[PDB]
């Protein structure tokens, strides 16, 4: 086509629906991780992750207002994945690396286990 | 705004 | 904070959520522009237009799943700026670009109007 | 991914 693109337009949208989240405005679901809760908007979430991808696109658990997690996920590294869906940026640090890594595998989010595998090599 |  | 971030991240959701769009996954308004009927997510459009974030942070119409616009609105303008807010390309064409200017100053999208502006202002 |  014959288009004229605005370079900062996929990022606005993001802060936009960043600061919807802040607000708690047309969150759909709760993510549940052990004691720990979390509201986000289904479509981002499954435009983030493979694993809420095939959740949200199964006939029942689309409806579900409440997704609880594994046991075994971390509520931090939920948290800093959520973020990073939200927002580009991942806080990736020493003390959180392997509960990231694992997080992101568990969520099917296959740039942030590329990086935390970098990472994770260049200190050994 | 670009020609992208 | 010490964060790394991912260039490609927003662009990557961006186009997930036209995917969904164009798989009518997770829409939850239809906007009526006269003869026609357009399915979309409240969440983009609010983060797109001055006018959808007016009208969904409102404690009655957040409610709507039907939101009609005013009768003077073009639909192919609307179309044009409905992709652009889930693609961040503008459609821009002699022959479109005085509807496409109404319907962004409508749905208080300035930086579209902006363009407008200047590729009319170019052809004077 | 970069340093923003
Ligand atoms: N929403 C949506 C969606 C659609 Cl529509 N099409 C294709 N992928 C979608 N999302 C999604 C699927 C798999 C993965 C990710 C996102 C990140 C990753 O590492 N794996
Ligand atoms: N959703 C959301 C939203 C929020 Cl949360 N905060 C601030 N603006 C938001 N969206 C919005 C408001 C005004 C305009 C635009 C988008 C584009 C434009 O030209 N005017
Ligand atoms: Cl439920
Ligand atoms: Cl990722
Ligand atoms: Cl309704
Ligand atoms: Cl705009």
């Amino acid at each position: 086509d014959s288009c004229i693109q605005f370079t900062r337009h996929a990022s606005d949208v993001l802060l936009n629906l960043n600061r919807l989240r802040s607000r708690d405005i047309l969150t759909d679901v709760v993510i549940v991780v052990s004691r720990e809760q979390f509201r986000a908007h289904k479509t981002v979430l499954m435009a983030c992750s493979g694993l809420f991808y095939s959740i949200f696109t199964d006939q029942l658990k689309c409806n579900l207002s409440v997704i609880n997690l594994d046991p075994e996920i971390n509520p931090e590294g939920f948290c800093i994945l959520l973020d990073f869906m939200y927002t580009s940026r991942l806080n990736l640090r020493e003390g959180n690396i392997m509960a990231v890594m694992a997080t992101a595998m568990y969520l099917q989010m296959e740039h942030v286990v590329d990086t935390c595998r970098k990472f994770i090599k260049a200190s050994e | 705004w670009v020609i992208p």
